RNA sequence: CAGGCGGUAGGGGAGCGUUCCCGAUGCCGAUGAAGGCCGACCCGCGAGGGCGGCUGGAGGUAAGGGAAGUGCGAAUGCCG
RNA sequence: AGUGAGGGCGCGAGCGAUAACGUCCGCGUCCGAGCGCGGGAACAACCGAGACCGCCAGCUAAGGCCCCCAAGUCUGGGCU
RNA sequence: GUACCGUGAGGGAAAGGUGAAAAGAACCCCGGGAGGGGAGUGAAAUAGAGCCUGAAACCGUGGGCUUACAAGCAGUCACGGCCCCGCAAGGGGUUGUGGCGUGCCUAUUGAAGCAUGAGCCGGCGACUCACGGUCGUGGGCGAGCUUAAGCCGUUGAGGC
């Protein structure tokens, strides 16, 4: 019995061009150019999700750093109050009542100054 | 409402032929006559027929009076190829592709 | 959940002077007050700084033998298009050049540090055309 | 008023009446959950060291999911490794009701 | 079946090298692996035949399916009297049956039913005999069967 | 002469980038004062023959 | 409950899809087969399988098994 | 089965000119196959560390904490 | 075994499909025609003869988002804007600024490599079969196991 190529090898190259859609150029409309593009663009996403996370982090001390100014003191003690402190809060809540409710953050500001030392 | 002519197998290249098209796109049927009429190129003849042949389908068939008409749309594909070889130095052959258009014209009732 | 993203702001000026700071010490907090790193909800692609005045530019200090140790270059484009320039040579001319200048090389480079460096208003002498705007007397 | 609360892994800033979602817990699609306050803020303050002791939020568990695909994909190159995982991550939706204290 | 020159020279042409257009590279050039004729049969164990001949049978006889008979009366040669005694065994097509006799008449009676295969006695193979719901068995022909076997 | 050649095949957004240029405009014309029939200005008017007010050929 | 899970040459394992056969005097099909174009939906780790809408207009082939011209991106590949 | 073209760095020797990103052995390691991740601006094999998938959560590692660029223009004693 | 190519011996293509029925589009209009517009046939004319289905590269017209102080393996992660589908929450397309980012294959001690191959797309394309071995292995029989050619039967029946 003769198999022959048929619908197969089409198929697998509509399945990879529809993926392929917004790339420029021919990334978008070859099959071969798409390909490697999206290899690409695989690795970059994966990639990504992690350099996401500390970003967020990155993005958040400086936040945190900036509202301390305002009350003398820099970020790098700012934690060790509230470490020795024993609070527990994260980054993430705490750049958030930074920006929102300045009232509680320099509330915490009160409990690291009086832990520290 | 709108009428439509097509002329087919036009043996002239669609890019020669492509920039009188777009000399007329929109504009008024008596405006686009005289564009025409007076374009220093081989195209507009052929644009013209159609454009001319699209007017008269209109009033004659589709019930819309001449002096409302205008080019709502038009365009050119492409169509075959008449291929021919020319021969070239040192026994080596060209192809001379020889290309062909499909021109349309779309004319429509200016309402109101 | 989300981080907040601020909504749109307006812009606080400063008016900020300069006889006796010593040049980079003193650029570099126009720097980060420029990209606005001292502002509690400071976005990364966002013109968001501050807008900063600097007076007596003129009057600017620095250190060693610098004052025409150091050489500011230039590159023409053509043989023999690298042009170089003593600090002092620089100053008596176009004062307003050297913290000016002093700054953009600690402003991120591309479309929006070109935006911030721009927000940056330079002048030798005590004064200032913005009354404007009313700028504060920033005391770093 | 508000509190951040502290289940799976991270940490969240609720409020009554909240459509918030985290990681697969246990209770079934209707039941409750007591989760503990980090800080409970508001018009109050209490600061947790670590954790608030006696606060507690009660949220409505609302139903379980799972999320979106997620394409992990990896490849190196002249060596012709490649290999393509899906993910989807399962979760759950809860109904913040109130704040206990 | 084509020539055996070389298409063109082998290097300078710039064109990639080849030998003949019969090359299986090409289109139109020889299959490189295709089925040549072949013979897939093979000598089963002689035992193993037999044994999985009872074996089937007595699947049947454990299902009730496998029917005795010794005789046939209505049946001669139409098929309406094959039909009628059918009525006896509950052989009225709803479920396949596997006749076997050695009587032609009997077998021209009731081949032409969509849901009844024939069979001469020898004929018996374990393939006819899973395929068809029932089995129905002349006395005599069973007795060959049995003489078969062991 | 070695020969020039095109090291990569010109992009679709690149040609048809050059050809910005390409496109035609269209002849100026003046209505002839006696027969308000379309006609470019300083030639005589084809439809009957008039310039300067005078019948000039006699179309 | 505890622990393992980077990986080329390579070794082992488990799968998906194409063609044809038994299942088939069957079942599906003009209340629309195959193929084609879409999708932001369901399932699978994936290869893939379904679902829905437009096209198309006569074929298709189950559970369970079988046998191969069975899976392309590169060969200065061959044909267009 | 594949392999029987290895390479770099540390150390120990021969060769070389106490030349070479030299060469040849020995003992280690890593790249090879970890051109996946953090430092060293860039930088296969130097320092940190062996990536199953997910997270807008935490501690550290080398390296750093004036701005580009995350963290001290930290504190106490000196020298240039 | 033709066109066509070779003095020649010899080489050697491509080229199937309207529809059940020709009912193959009379007639009018535009045009020199070609080709179109109505009209008519048909179940369908996006079945019109360049005729079933009609993919892909390639070329257009219309629309949405977009771009003229910004340096780029063309992506990607984030935020925002605009335009659609939606109770909702969401989701689709686009991309402004920011973060990050050394194509694919092969050969390689080593490649983004200024080393090899590929203009793009569709199709054809490479570990098979026969005899003989040798391991594992699923079964039959077991101090035994097994038939070959062939003969009898049969027309997808097997037995000697
Ligand atoms: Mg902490
Ligand atoms: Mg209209
Ligand atoms: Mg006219
Ligand atoms: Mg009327
Ligand atoms: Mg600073
Ligand atoms: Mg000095
Ligand atoms: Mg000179
Ligand atoms: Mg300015
Ligand atoms: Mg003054
Ligand atoms: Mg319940
Ligand atoms: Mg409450
Ligand atoms: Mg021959
Ligand atoms: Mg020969
Ligand atoms: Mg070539
Ligand atoms: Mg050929
Ligand atoms: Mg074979
Ligand atoms: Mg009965
Ligand atoms: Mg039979
Ligand atoms: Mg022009
Ligand atoms: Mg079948
Ligand atoms: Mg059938
Ligand atoms: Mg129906
Ligand atoms: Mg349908
Ligand atoms: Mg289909
Ligand atoms: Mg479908
Ligand atoms: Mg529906
Ligand atoms: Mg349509
Ligand atoms: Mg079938
Ligand atoms: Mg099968
Ligand atoms: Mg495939
Ligand atoms: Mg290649
Ligand atoms: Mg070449
Ligand atoms: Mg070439
Ligand atoms: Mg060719
Ligand atoms: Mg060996
Ligand atoms: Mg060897
Ligand atoms: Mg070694
Ligand atoms: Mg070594
Ligand atoms: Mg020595
Ligand atoms: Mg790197
Ligand atoms: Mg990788
Ligand atoms: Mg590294
Ligand atoms: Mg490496
Ligand atoms: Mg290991
Ligand atoms: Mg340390
Ligand atoms: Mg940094
Ligand atoms: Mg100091
Ligand atoms: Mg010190
Ligand atoms: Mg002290
Ligand atoms: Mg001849
Ligand atoms: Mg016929
Ligand atoms: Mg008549
Ligand atoms: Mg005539
Ligand atoms: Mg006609
Ligand atoms: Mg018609
Ligand atoms: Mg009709
Ligand atoms: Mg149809
Ligand atoms: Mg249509
Ligand atoms: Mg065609
Ligand atoms: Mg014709
Ligand atoms: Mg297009
Ligand atoms: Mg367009
Ligand atoms: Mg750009
Ligand atoms: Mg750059
Ligand atoms: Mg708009
Ligand atoms: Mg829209
Ligand atoms: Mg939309
Ligand atoms: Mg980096
Ligand atoms: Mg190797
Ligand atoms: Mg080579
Ligand atoms: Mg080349
Ligand atoms: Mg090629
Ligand atoms: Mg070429
Ligand atoms: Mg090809
Ligand atoms: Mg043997
Ligand atoms: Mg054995
Ligand atoms: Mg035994
Ligand atoms: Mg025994
Ligand atoms: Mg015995
Ligand atoms: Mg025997
Ligand atoms: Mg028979
Ligand atoms: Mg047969
Ligand atoms: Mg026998
Ligand atoms: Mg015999
Ligand atoms: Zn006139």
């Amino acid at each position: 019995p003769r198999a022959k190529t048929g619908v197969v090898r089409r198929r697998k190259h509509k399945k990879i061009l529809k993926l392929a859609k917004g790339y420029w150029g021919l990334r978008s409309k070859s099959f071969r150019k798409a390909r490697e593009t999206l290899f690409a663009a695989g690795n970059y996403a994966y990639a990504h999700r992690k350099r996401r996370k500390r970003d967020f982090r990155r993005l958040w001390i400086v936040r945190i750093n900036a509202a301390c100014r305002q009350h003398g003191l820099n970020y790098s003690t700012f934690i060790h109050g509230l470490k020795k402190a024993g609070i527990e809060v994260d980054r993430k809540n705490l750049a958030d009542l930074a920006v929102r409710e300045p009232q509680v953050f320099a509330e915490l500001v009160e409990r690291a100054k009086a832990a520290q030392g | 409402m709108e009428a439509k002519a097509i002329a087919r197998y036009v043996r002239i290249s669609p890019r020669k032929v492509r920039l009188v098209v777009d000399l007329i796109r929109g504009k008024s049927l008596e405006e686009a006559r005289n564009i025409l009429r007076y374009t220093n190129k081989r195209g507009a003849y052929f644009v013209a027929k159609v454009l001319e042949s699209a007017a008269a389908n209109a009033v004659n068939n589709h019930d819309m009076l001449e002096d409302r008409l205008y080019v709502k749309a038009a365009y050119v594909d492409e169509g075959p190829a008449l291929k021919r070889v020319l021969p070239r130095a040192r026994g080596r052959a060209d192809i001379i592709k020889k290309r062909t258009s499909h021109i349309t014209v779309i004319l429509g009732e200016k309402h109101g | 959940m989300k981080t907040y993203v601020p909504k749109q702001v307006e812009p606080r000026w400063v008016l900020i002077d300069a006889e006796g700071k010593t040049l980079g010490r003193l650029a570099t907090k126009i720097a980060t007050l420029l990209r606005g790193k001292h502002r509690p909800d400071w976005t990364p692609n966002v013109a968001m700084g501050d807008f900063v005045v600097v007076v007596n530019a003129d009057k600017i200090r620095v250190t060693g033998k610098k004052l025409e140790q150091k050489i500011y270059t230039r590159y023409s484009g053509y043989p023999g298009g690298l042009k170089k320039i003593p600090l002092e040579k620089m100053l008596a001319t176009h004062p307003e050049r050297v913290l000016e200048h002093a700054v953009k090389g600690m402003l991120p480079k591309g479309p929006l540090g070109r935006r911030l460096f721009k927000r940056l208003k330079v002048y030798a002498g005590p004064d200032h055309p913005h009354q404007a705007q009313r700028p504060e007397k920033l005391e770093v | 008023m508000f509190a951040i609360v502290k289940t799976g892994g991270k940490q969240y800033r609720v409020e009554p009446g909240l459509k918030l979602r985290v990681e697969k817990l246990d209770a079934e699609p209707g039941a409750t959950v007591e989760l503990p306050v980090l800080l409970l803020g508001g018009e109050k303050t209490v600061v947790g060291t670590p954790v608030v002791e006696g606060a507690s939020v009660v949220a409505e568990v609302l139903g379980h999911g799972r999320g979106k695909k997620i394409l992990v994909s990896k490849f190196k190159a002249k060596v012709q490794y490649r290999r393509k995982k899906g993910h989807r991550q399962p979760y759950t939706e809860l109904l913040i009701k109130e704040i206990r204290g | 079946a084509y020539s055996g020159r070389k298409i063109w020279p082998q290097k300078h042409t710039g064109r990639a090298r080849h030998g003949d257009i019969g090359a299986p590279i090409f289109v139109g050039g020889g299959v490189v692996f295709g089925p040549k004729p072949r013979d897939y049969s093979y000598t089963l164990p002689k035992k193993v035949r037999k044994k999985g001949l009872a074996m089937a049978v007595a699947d049947r006889a454990r299902e009730g399916k496998l029917l005795l008979v010794e005789a046939f009366a209505g049946v001669n040669g139409k098929t309406k009297e094959f039909l009628a005694w059918a009525k006896e065994a509950g052989l009225d097509g709803s479920e396949s049956v596997l006749l076997v006799t050695g009587n032609e008449l009997v077998r021209r009676a009731a081949r032409n039913l969509p849901w009844v295969v024939t069979l001469a006695p020898e004929g018996l193979n374990v393939y006819d005999i899973v395929r068809t719901e029932r089995l129905v068995m002349d006395l005599d022909a069973w007795e060959v069967f049995q003489n078969r076997i062991g | 002469a070695k020969h020039p050649v095109p090291k990569k095949k010109t992009s679709k957004a690149r040609r048809d980038a050059r050809r910005s240029h390409h496109a035609l405009t269209p002849p100026i014309l003046v209505p002839c004062p006696e027969c308000k029939a379309m006609k470019p200005p300083h030639t005589v008017c084809p439809e009957c023959g008039y310039y300067a007010g005078r019948k000039v050929l006699e179309v």
